[PDB]
């Protein structure tokens, strides 16, 4: 779902019309738009510098993972490591264009604490990532440089909100 | 199904991020959306109007329908409000399309296994062409919010012909 | 691959006609195109002093390459003609993604093969990504113009990161 | 390729940018982008009339196709044949989007009259389909009614060159 | 298809030469044969009687069927010509179904496409349900000859409905 | 199995040839051949009938059903509760010229019930619809008029227990 | 695997009502099935003495059987045994071949994996070959009944050649 | 197709309902369907020594295809080669069963000869063999003990022309 | 794992170089290299003899398993059988030549004991049939004739251990 | 099928060049092939001698094989120059599999479609163990060469058992 | 096939063992194996710089091959002509360590000139850049530094008869 | 990945026993071990000195490496020990594929992956190129030892060419 299926969806099974209010609440969704779209680009366009900075950062605080035995340790790992963690912002992304987490939720974040269970994928490491990432990745959408001054606080708690529900997940 | 979950999915598809292509994408769909929610807002302010024209202007090209006996026709108490409802719901996904900048909603709740149904219950394709055909000739917009809205009537009337 | 091949491509995979998500996914192109047209007149006719300046700022920042001894460096005549031939390659792809709205072009004639090249050759990604950021601090383009050129630009850094 | 796409293909075989003429060509194109989204919007929106009313022109004027032991005759035969007529208008759809004939040949034209020829499909009878639905998809997307009025001339004689060129193939 | 060819099919399908449950099976066909036969001559005799009579069935069910405008009525000479010319069609093919012993010919002539050509030229599946009716409750054939009849017409009601 | 490989079966782990008793009543049982066939070729050529009706009397008896949110709300639910209906019918008439229901529960009941309990589909309902098609399939089978005059008064109470099976499966 | 279970897999595999070509199928079966039951009736009341000639015959025919030492051979009681057992298990499956109409018990208990047993044990097919020959020279059967038996008799030989 | 089938396709294409003299013609093979089944059981029942003894025919009288060097030599190539005597044989009999020889020509012979060519595969000499299982097969199938008396002359003409169509094939 | 790759990991997953004890145990293992190449010869070599004297012998104690309604009768079974015992040999001889057991466990015997109690296969007589196996594989391999004279009694422990494995998996 | 030739699958199948895994293997084989061509060379020095004493062997143990009639066995002269031709092949293919290093020219032209024909044929594979274990027990070879030779004899005797 | 394989296939046709003068010129092979080994270890451990270096050459040869336009140019052609060399080269080496070059022609040349011709690939500058792998092959497979001196002028030579195979056939 | 689990693998993907060629394969690892083993032990005596010396060889080379600011760069005491770490993973990782008789240690360790942690860390392959450049040069082993060693570290140099 995006935020306009998902009103949708709740309305066809009461069989209703969306009201008014709901009308203006989606063409509210619509006025924020070019917002939505540059927070989206400007992390987009920084992922690569996103995840390394944060695996780099998370690699020096627990030195463990990569020393021989560690779960980082070997480069296939390594790179799943990496991988992980890029696909995770991805899919943040992803319910930020959206404007709904069930992209998230349901391709990425079900069954993943317990896919890391059973691997012995340390998933508290996993979250120290990604709220590494969420720090760096709102740092860039907000940056006040470069772009028509204007208001994004409720976008960014929003995305926010993505990066804890994918910490939380793991 | 929606303009951004399709632009999700295809870049889910190939493990990569949103491409600019794929923004621009979205960004078309947000700029329609002020045609398409005008549209919508109108044809729900409209819809008790416009269902009970349409199924007026069905009976009327189609009088027998108002008499045959059958459960298939609007011969009965029963049967009119079964086709007024049925009406209704073609207008509901109009508007969902019209909201999800899309015809997934269409897809999804009506058109899928909708010639399955049509067959079982005897029911007409025609009768439906001429009640969408009514909407198109009564909703009253103009510019593109007419535009919008007769795009996803038209697309209705393309899969009942 | 572009906006308009890509909204076909998805059409026909499925035995379709154009959807509606599919003409405001063009419009969605159409109206970005202004900005992506700006920066691509803008980038052509400053593009020798980009290119000349971008390979400057590369020598700058590793000054090993004007040096050392080897194909792979920019040490010979040779070498800094390759190294200016690269980065106006990818100045012009740039211009290209931003004619067409979307990577098809450096994804077609750059991106693909890209690892095997300068592993082979001995190339560095950082020269490259040095180049680029370059060409970012020096474009002068503003507002949208800048947003377009610097989206294709970070694609081409993402890629060699 | 697209019309954009074209003229980067044969920029990039010469190594050259492109110029500014080239440049000023393709803002042209995007100018007409609206009436060229209208032409495809009608003719999409007028698609199932637009097969039948030709497919049923076609066979009142030529009997024998549907005649028992014509090429059309059997119910599956006629599905085959009424899906070749939305193919063809589907492809040449694709064309006017794309402001280039490519995909209509690349994926549509190329092979088919030998396919027709090795089928036993009269060819000949499939163009007179094809001119009937270049005649009532020009009309329909060309119509006064119902649209900020101006001139579609330059686009509805391109429309036209892509009908034709569909019922040259065959 | 027929008996015989699915037999085959079935035996070539996994390499082996036809087995006694083949066997039997045609010979259930051939036993069958006579009642099958019986039955076709008499529809073929009867042919035209059955045709005329089963469109005026269908015309007197559907009054509307010969007084609306347009094509897909059989409100025009044109259109009279057709429906009888269809309901010959449908005879016909019920007459190879029983010669073969099995649906093959229905199949292949008749069913496939038939949704799409309804849907498309706008026929009725009801209206020639009514024809096959009248066609059962007509020939006048009696015993495992009216069961055979009766069970390839119902096929196609089947189909229909 | 057939009623016939039913007792083949339970010979060959006993290593026995079929007794006289056991090969009588396989012969009983051809010679209730011609009926055994009436009754499948009779539901057989009613099905959609059958199906329907049984499908309508069921919407309105439980008009929930079918109002917005309700399970066969949809027409693909709808033609999804259809399908469910002939494919239950279909078995069951496989069940009839066997002689034997393991082809009814191996393919077709076997597992439903937590099939139908995991999508949320209410198997009381279902049951009610198959209920609906026995008393029809019976009627029809059963029909005095058009068929030489006898006894199928074993063979309908076999078709019941069939229905019921599958009524009690879900 | 039956004729009757055929015919259900066909249909189903298919997703399909039994078909009017299946029922005829069915009916061949039940046609044939007074001659298979016959022959079954005959071959069961005669088991022991066709058994025990078979054995004889075996051993008339092939003498080193009854000499070489080895498990493989009848030189021993358990040998003896073992080959009664052996032409006992190839009766009793040809009687319930004839029960069902088909092949299919044979197929599944006798048939399936009978090459690897031969091999790995040597057993000599020829062995079997003639004992099946003793069965159908010595059952007594006429006619259709006598046809069954010697068709499922002659497919097993045909397995072992 | 079948006898029946290749009537009925062929008045298909003239629109046309059987006449009686065809449908007499039909019944008369109905008529002869005894026979027909008598034919393909006692074929099919003699198999496995039909090839055998063919082949072992064919290898006497020409040692040069088992001779190392050989098309038949290795027990590859030999097993390939009974394989395809079979084959051929199981085809027949195929086109016994229809009384039509379109499934022997489409699924058999059509590029076998191109297809032996094209292996070094000597076509004359699996003419002989087929030739060989000819006189064997019809011989076998007019056996006149063991079976109620009559004549099928007409059938062993028939059947015939299927091992010659094969033979001329190859 | 072989048993040289065993201790490989072990030391990688402590980022450690092996020792030269450890060294000299791998070396020690390739001086005694040409008789672990006797044994898997050996045991290959006899391996239809191994198997089917072992089957022979257990259906001889066991006549419950061949007889009517046994787990090994039919043919289809009593193949599926001696297959498992060839499988269990085989899987043992790739011990063999690895000197570590990890192929045998992960490729054979895990789940083993669940997949013969699902079945109905009666586990502990095919542990019965494989200590056959073990002890005419031991005397096959241990064999003084026809071979350089030397001690090979630990590798017939160790062949020893693979078979009893095998035999307390099921 | 060689070491060498399975080396270079291998490596191809993975689109890479020969590890030094397999220059191992190679060189594993180059050293086997000192034992492998000494039975090479000797066996075929003897080959008439093997084989016509192969043949008696056969015969002694199975004196049926010289006396009953039937193209199957060696009661004629053809009979006894087919066998003596065929225990010539298994020898020949024996000194193939050590002079290539492996079973590929066994496996090639003698095993794949041994079983069709053996029991096409109505030939024993015990006749064949019988040849096979003369020879074994009568090359005279020693060490490593006897080694080899009884490796790939017992591969055939395997394969027939 | 192998020089091995190659005498045997022509033996079997044949019918006959191999001689003693074929006998002792395998045995001669497998003398000069140790050798053989070395030149495909040697330029299997150089592969990477002796592909690079020529394409590097080839490229500075003919700079039209990588200017735009040219066949080589893009990274996308780049890497397929490299691609292309390394492939060659594989081959080239798997004919050596099979002294035959069967896999090369079998799996690599054959039908290549015609694969070059339809794509527009240069296979006239395919083979300089063939020939440029030759010479430095050669020259790391004789270097006489760090290997027990002997002659291998006749490897050599072979070895060149694989790369000018390789040559011809683009 | 072994010599021997790779004869295990290919016997086993074909339901087989170990070939007499696999036997020869790892017979070949057997007779290789003893080179491989002495290089083993030797490089592994020799670590500390030539992992020092190869990281100085890196320095040296590439004197930018240990002025550079970066956490890429040796130009801290963290990097310049993630350096001497990493010259030490590719040693220990040529001492397993001595021990093993194959890449397979190098391959699952280290080079699956590779390319990937190069570009997302900025690390150059030719650094690591130089470091095992140093290596071969200053293990000072000879004969066959100094083959196996050298064609394990030139198999690492391709990787990352
Ligand atoms: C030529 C073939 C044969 C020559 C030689 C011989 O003189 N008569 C010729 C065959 C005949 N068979 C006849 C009667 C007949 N054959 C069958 C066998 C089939 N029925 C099928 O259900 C099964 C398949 C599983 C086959 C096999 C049957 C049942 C009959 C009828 C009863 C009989 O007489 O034994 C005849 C007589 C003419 C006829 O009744 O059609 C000939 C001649």
């Amino acid at each position: 779902l995006d935020a306009f299926a998902k009103v949708v969806a709740q309305a066809d099974a009461r069989g209703e019309f969306l009201s008014n209010t709901q009308l203006d609440a989606l063409s509210k969704m619509v006025s924020e738009g070019n917002k939505r779209l540059d927070v989206v680009n400007r992390i987009t366009s920084n992922a690569s510098a996103i995840v390394t900075n944060a695996a780099r950062a998370l690699f020096s605080e627990q030195p463990q993972l990569i020393q021989p035995g560690g779960n980082a340790y070997t480069n296939r790992r390594m790179a799943a490591c990496l991988r992980d963690m890029e696909i995770i912002l991805r899919y943040v992304s992803y319910a930020i264009i959206a404007g709904d987490s069930s992209v998230l939720d349901d391709r990425c974040l079900n069954g993943l604490r317990e896919t890391y269970q059973a691997l012995g994928v340390p998933g508290a490491s996993v979250a120290v990532g990604v709220e590494k990432m969420k720090d760096s990745a709102i740092a860039i959408a907000n940056d006040p440089s470069g772009i028509t001054t204007g208001d994004c606080s409720a976008l960014m708690a929003e995305v926010g909100t993505y990066f804890d529900r994918a910490a939380t997940a793991v | 199904k929606t303009p951004i979950t399709e632009a999700i999915a295809a870049a889910d598809n190939q493990g990569r991020f949103l491409s600019n292509t794929e923004l621009q994408a979205v960004n078309g769909r947000y700029q329609r959306a002020a045609a398409s929610l005008e549209a919508a807002r109108s044809l729900t302010s409209n819809a008790q109007r416009l269902i009970n024209g349409a199924a007026q202007a069905v009976y009327s090209k189609f009088p027998y329908t108002s008499q045959m006996p059958g459960p298939q026709y609007a011969s009965s108490a029963v049967g009119k409000a079964k086709c007024a409802r049925d009406i209704g719901y073609y207008l509901r996904m109009v508007t969902y399309c019209l909201v999800v900048g899309g015809t997934g909603p269409m897809d999804e709740y009506l058109i899928a296994g909708l010639e399955e149904i049509n067959r079982t219950f005897d029911l007409s394709p025609s009768w439906y062409v001429e009640a969408l055909n009514y909407v198109k000739s009564n909703h009253g917009l103009s510019g593109q919010a007419a535009n919008e809205a007769n795009t996803y009537i038209d697309y209705a009337i393309n899969a009942l012909s």
